[PDB]
């Protein structure tokens, strides 16, 4: 009934600076009946504001909510290392009660190219009937990177599935990883497979690639 | 030591039925008001199901209204969920949390120790509800093996398993720098894949061995697999 | 010419207030059963309750379609009547009997049998123990003296308030007493 | 003349068993007793702790009881209130020992100075009790005076705790007016 | 003649405290509540504890932005305060008529006289959870009420402040 | 769980300000008194401020009395403490720390939930404040080679020029545990700190295997891993 | 105003032993206004002794307090591997509240002299323009040393920074790291390099050194 | 004066099925004046059940206590993977009060054979007089297993202990430590000294083994 | 958190005497009963005694009486158990249990406050006591090194002749935990304790790793840390 949509999606701070999250209702929302929430990956919510504004036991002043009626805001007035986090709200003025996709405040960091990397399907794996080529980007911020797949110049729609991880916790970087999963007989079939990567901390696109038979 | 334990989470088939326990503990359980929530792994949360301090206010979320079924026993200091006709898009985590010990009605008085579900400070660790028809099974690790310059680069293949969730580890634990372990995914087939990489000097290649740990409980699945050029 | 004294003691309190119950266990261990009910209780703010248990005889509660209501129910003059009720009974010896009739009936009552007894009213004071908040005192000796068919000059009536000393509640008191004479002048 | 008088008394009641220590003495006699309490569900009784003075209470052969038990509370009540109507002060002043001998020596006081019964009433403050006539009649005997002079009544309280109270009031008129 | 009988009473705080007090609400839908802390007494010797409480402002005075005390700070004053209230029920008067008892109790004495009436006798009865004098203030009381000491009864019953009193009043008079 | 958690710490510059927070759980906050405590990491404690249950008796250190601000909110269970021109000696690592429950005065009466801050049973783990006029900057590490003497050789790392603690250091990925040595850092005439990590290893393993140190410095997201050979 | 100065600065002990530590005190502190705390390398203080004599909560019986006036005293009946810390004594009776300076409880070894090493400057470093020459003491005891740089025979004051780790867990000594900084130009001016280091284990100072080239 | 026999000695099941303990009591018990108890490895019991049939803190109701007079069961429904421990019930309707011996909960698994190491005596060892010859058997389930020492194929017996680890976290085995306990004077008058394992996962035993010496 | 806590365990002697304590915190303990239960590792538990809130219903197992003796000091909150005549068979781990806040008569009267020993919530860590004429010893570590047993490899250390127990054993300083085992100590002929740890290593790590066993026997405050190499 009630959705609740935040803003910005992302958040890149440096420690110590001001935050602001906003989260906008498709309705109006008493301002007394809205509530926000800390999360980091791996553990549960941890309430931070309740009834607008009011803190919660064991959070500090750092943390403020407001708004009233479609508009409501989370301000933080010197982010903390322990801070970096995602941040939801929650509307409770009228049910069934709801959540926003939630904001996630990582920390921002210099540029930094990615390590591309290829591997080619395991001897072992071809055996069993399938081939899977797995592409790399180690320690790249920030997190917007393209990576495209060519087999004999040609581009694959879908037959790839990426994964990423959480900014690291000593470099603040993220490691990307699309893997190209195919059959003996589509594998066969072609003979050079590349891969192709874009990001702020690159020039031009580099490729990593390898013909079958080495 | 105040705490909330959900349990009953696992595997069940599309369709199926599965209900999930919750274990208050160290404070007046009947003072405040339960709710569930669900969360998939990396993605926001949704709210699921709401409930007061005796039970007479139950509320649904539009997309389980009709399926599930929140109950409380105040004299055990528990609470359930019972769900019913589970798709998959029902797979997620479920935490149960705690929600007021106070309410307020439209005429703005205050009713101490019966509380309500608007906000939750305490909350569960959360249970895994897997909803899948695929079948318990260990992974197949394959290696990924290096070409390079002064840097290399190695890893492992945990491929085709199922449930979540495989322990993964490198030279029995020495291994702690430049590795990363990217999130599984889920494969048309039904069944998890996910991959892990190291740095690696390229001159300690020849030296150096490197060996990756996958473990997979749930098929009592143990494999080292070793990687090289 | 004949006098007597009396006095009367009241609390009459849980206003009402919709019971959710369950039955008990608890044999002799004649067994009579009683049940631990739960109800909104009040404080000293208005716009603010307390959620409370206590123990409820099921002959003194009615079901209203598993909840319950205690038999009688607020109020603050209802204690003053029952109060200044004992206290006329007790100068002419009678005691106390009765579910709830007319509080102002139950006075006229007693009233009419120390009457037939050969006593009128000589005066009668009254003081009301609470804990809010002159609003209506003059109203109630009125309808006072009315039935003690005396004038309000017979009656007074008087409020102490128990919150300069602090607080942190319910119920309401009211202590009374009467002087009774003999009716009969020697003109 | 006439006098009014007025007199008041409580006890916690009720004959239970003191398990009492040497109490705590640090200053720059008093006991320390614990006991079974009674709530009002029969089959339910609760631990709890009280100061008590070793001259309320008497041991047994550490192991006490209070000296009251039972009532009794309404004999001090109305005493208080026939001594002080004749403006001779508390129940303390008497001397003897029996809560209804004290009563009689109150009203032994009363006509030495020229007074008898008028008119006598008792208000019993209790949480959930009867047999009233009974205690009506050994007063008007103490008192030297007819049954129809002598009132009692009790008045209830329907989470937990005990106690007994009570008021008394009595009227007073100069003896030896049958001139 | 005429008599008149009278039934008074009156709690006060055993002794003075001073309260630490927070803006609460009265929750609009004069009057004003505060919600205070204080050092509350135990059964030990020298052994306090904190406790809150809520008060009106009508009976607390503030000393000068958030402390106060109780305006009845001073023990007979919640004795003579159930004697006025019972000498002035007696001839239907009300409660009551700022400081100062005895000028209040004087004062009760004059309004029932201006009806024609005296005491017949009075008694009062203190209680008190920890047990002096009193034949001081039955004698001053006598003063104030312009009668006999013998016609004024003061006692104490305790458990093992508050107060109790009845009056009767007299008509003036009387002839042979 | 009773805890304290200290926030609010970072680096500011000679003459600025700062603002300490304190966040508790799991005890009746207001019943107790609180203390601020600094401390230099190799060197011993010193007592900053303390204040009572209601903030009605709140004392501060010599050095800090008129600088320091001390101030709580028991409706939240938090503690502050402000601090305004900072000098290079205020640099330390602050903790919180819980007093009392009770409090006795001059006379020796007993006041139960009126806390005061005369010992201190909970301490925080503590945040570090750091007064310099340093700009943020990564080390620049260097080898240490052997050949010297011994039947094993020493080996290390020059962690030079950074700022601000820390800077984590380890060797082959964390695999070399075994005769590691780092030492803490000494804070340079240039403002800047420096540190250096050795290792003994067998002298025949100097031919054959590869040591490389690991060196991090999160606060400029610096990782460089430096080869060590002769 | 009130003063703590606790002795002895450093204790070494073997476990089973009797560890006496005193606090004396610059004016007369109430007997029952004192406090004693132990702390361990990265974490925060624990408070083992407070009111003067009253153990807190998990305290075993080896540590018992005391004192009055100016001397105050904590005993540890027993030394146990798990006391091996640092200890505070904290006076509460006269504001401002104060500790003491700290008393080690190390655990005692037999003697052992350093393991010398010297490291030249890196030629990576050198282009940079400046010069850093480290020398390492390594696994010795007691911690008590001395080192001493000398360029061309030339002793140096004032361009030296010394390093000490804390007592390592398997052993039970002490590293040290003196580390002589240089500008590039007064580098290559001189050439001989030596780091003399005393120690109570060396029957005589130990030196190495070496020839830039 | 009242004993307590519970069986199964070991129930091995897999998460999800029913697992159903009994205890039986030499004479009769009230059905309230029962309890049951949970104990893992290295820890203290915890509570599961008291008067019979009502369930402590914490504890959801997959646990479930009753029974009377002699018979008395507790029942657990959708075992988890939090629930393998041992269970001792307790009878606390007569003095003394007493425990029963303990069932043991463990998790089933496949068959695995296991890892057979033989490690001689060391030089070290060997000066003080005696030598210890140590077998290993390592990642296998069952529990049950045989070992056998022969010194030039002469079976020794009343020399050797064994001793077993707890069922392994993360691969649900076992592992085994047989300790061949020698003085140097009859070490050093044989020569061969080995080690015969049976175990249901071997087709046949396995023998491992060493030549005194080298 | 409350929170039980025994102290005062550790050798005696048959025959010899001992007695042990139990602190409680963080609830009335006037209030709750109390019971005291022991429990050889890997065998199971036996009731020792119990005692109500007061001490006046004391009852003990058909082995202890007239042998032990229970009481407890309310004021301080803690128990102690007064043991004499030691057997060799009384060697065990001794916990302490809480009872219940309540107890019933052969009427079915519920008595609050009047706490007993029947079923037990709060329990403790446990202390040991080992009952054994042998005297205290350190423990001798030898090495359990390898041969080419496939392709996985297996490796040890043996820890003998120890008393009493316990004694930790760890590798590489706590690093390595992964294909470990360490084994129960089996008691021997001559008094003293034995223990075998192991660890499953990939056969081509010969001189590349390092491997150091971590023991450490505090009744006797030995610690050793000896390598292992083929
Ligand atoms: C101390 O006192 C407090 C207060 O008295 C008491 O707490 C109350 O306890 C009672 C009994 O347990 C609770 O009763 C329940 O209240 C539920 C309230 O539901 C709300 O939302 C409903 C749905 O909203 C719709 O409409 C909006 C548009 O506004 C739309 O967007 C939504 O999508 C959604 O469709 C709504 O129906 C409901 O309002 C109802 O009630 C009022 C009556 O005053 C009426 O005016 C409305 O028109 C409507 O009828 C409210 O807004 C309610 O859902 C729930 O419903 C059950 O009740 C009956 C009786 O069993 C069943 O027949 C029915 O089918 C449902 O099963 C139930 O009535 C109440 O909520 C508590 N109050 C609070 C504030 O929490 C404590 O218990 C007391 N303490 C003690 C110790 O006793
Ligand atoms: C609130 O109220 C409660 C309840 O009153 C109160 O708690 C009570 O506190 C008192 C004092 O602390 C307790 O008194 C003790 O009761 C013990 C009961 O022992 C039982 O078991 C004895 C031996 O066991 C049995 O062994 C075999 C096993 O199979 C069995 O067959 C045998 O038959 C035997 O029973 C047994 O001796 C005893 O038997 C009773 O015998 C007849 C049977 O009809 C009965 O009439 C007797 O009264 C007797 O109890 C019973 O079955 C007991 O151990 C203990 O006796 C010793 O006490 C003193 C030491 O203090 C010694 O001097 C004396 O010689 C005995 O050795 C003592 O009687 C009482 O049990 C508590 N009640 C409960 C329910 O726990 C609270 O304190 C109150 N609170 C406050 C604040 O006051
Ligand atoms: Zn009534
Ligand atoms: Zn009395
Ligand atoms: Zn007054």
């Amino acid at each position: 009934e009630i959705v609740l949509t935040q803003s910005p999606a992302t958040l890149s701070l440096s420690p110590g600076e001001r935050a602001t999250l906003s989260c906008r209702a498709s309705q109006s929302v008493h301002p007394k009946y809205f509530a926000w929430y800390q999360q980091k990956p791996g553990q549960s919510p941890r309430l931070l504001i309740y009834s607008g504004s009011t803190r919660a036991a064991g959070i500090a002043d750092r943390f403020s909510g407001g708004g009233s009626g479609i508009h409501f805001t989370l301000t933080i007035t010197r982010v903390e290392p322990e801070d970096f986090a995602v941040y939801f709200c929650q509307q409770y003025g009228g049910s069934p009660y709801t959540f926003g996709q939630g904001t996630k405040v990582e920390l921002r960091r210099t540029v930094a190219a990615p390590s591309v990397f290829i591997f080619p399907p395991s001897d072992e794996q071809l055996k069993s009937g399938t081939a899977s080529v797995v592409c790399l980007l180690n320690n790249f911020y920030p997190r917007e990177a393209k990576v495209q797949w060519k087999v004999d110049n040609a581009l694959q729609s879908g037959n790839s599935q990426e994964s990423v991880t959480e900014q690291d916790s000593k470099d603040s970087t993220y490691s990307l990883s699309s893997t190209l999963t195919l059959s003996k007989a589509d594998y066969e079939k072609h003979k050079v497979y590349a891969c192709e990567v874009t990001h702020q901390g690159l020039s031009s696109p580099v490729t990593k690639s390898f013909n079958r038979g080495e | 030591e105040v705490q909330l334990v959900e349990s009953g989470g696992g595997v069940v088939r599309p369709g199926g039925s599965l209900r999930l326990s919750c274990a208050a503990s160290g404070f007046i359980f009947e003072n405040y008001g339960l709710t569930w929530v669900r969360q998939v792994p990396g993605k926001g949360l949704h709210w699921v199901s709401g409930m007061n301090w005796n039970g007479g206010d139950t509320r649904y979320a539009d997309s389980v209204r009709g399926r599930f079924s929140m109950s409380r026993d105040n004299s055990n200091n528990i609470a359930y969920l019972q769900m019913k006709n589970l798709r998959v898009d029902d797979t997620a985590l479920y935490y149960c949390a705690r929600g007021t010990d106070y309410t307020i009605d439209d005429q703005g008085i205050f009713y101490k120790g019966s509380g309500t579900f608007w906000y939750f400070d305490l909350w569960g660790r959360g249970t895994l509800v897997t909803v899948s028809s695929a079948s318990t099974k260990g992974p197949s690790v394959f290696p990924l093996a290096p070409s390079s310059g002064g840097t290399a680069a190695l890893g492992c293949l945990v491929k085709d398993y199922f449930p979540e969730p495989v322990t993964v580890s490198w030279n029995s634990g020495a291994l702690t720098s430049g590795v990363h372990t990217f999130p599984a995914v889920l494969q048309s087939s039904g069944l998890y894949s996910l991959s892990s990489v190291v740095t690696v000097p390229s001159s300690s290649l020849g030296t150096q061995t490197y060996i990756c740990n996958v473990n997979h409980k749930p098929s009592n699945t143990k494999v080292d697999k070793r990687v090289e050029p | 010419s004949l006098i007597r004294i009396g006095h009367g003691f009241d609390v009459h309190a849980f206003g009402c207030v919709t019971l959710n119950c369950s039955d008990a266990k608890v044999n002799i261990n004649t067994r009579e059963e009683i049940k631990n009910c739960s109800f909104n209780a009040t404080t000293e703010l208005r716009d603010k309750k307390k959620k409370e248990y206590a123990l409820f005889y099921r002959l003194d509660i009615v079901p209203l379609n598993s909840e319950y209501r205690l038999i009688n129910c607020n109020s603050g003059g209802d204690v003053a009547l029952h109060a200044l009720t004992d206290a006329i009974l007790g100068a002419a010896a009678l005691g106390d009997i009765g579910k709830n009739a007319d509080s102002r009936g139950l006075l006229r009552e007693a009233f009419r049998q120390v009457q037939e007894k050969g006593y009128k009213i000589g005066n009668v004071d009254i003081t009301i123990i609470a804990q809010a908040p002159r609003p209506h005192i003059d109203a109630m000796r009125a309808k006072i003296a009315e039935d003690l068919q005396c004038d309000i000059e017979q009656v007074n009536v008087k409020a102490t308030t128990t919150e300069k000393l602090g607080f942190t509640q319910e119920g309401i008191a009211c202590e009374a007493v009467a002087l009774l004479i003999r009716q009969g002048l020697e003109v």
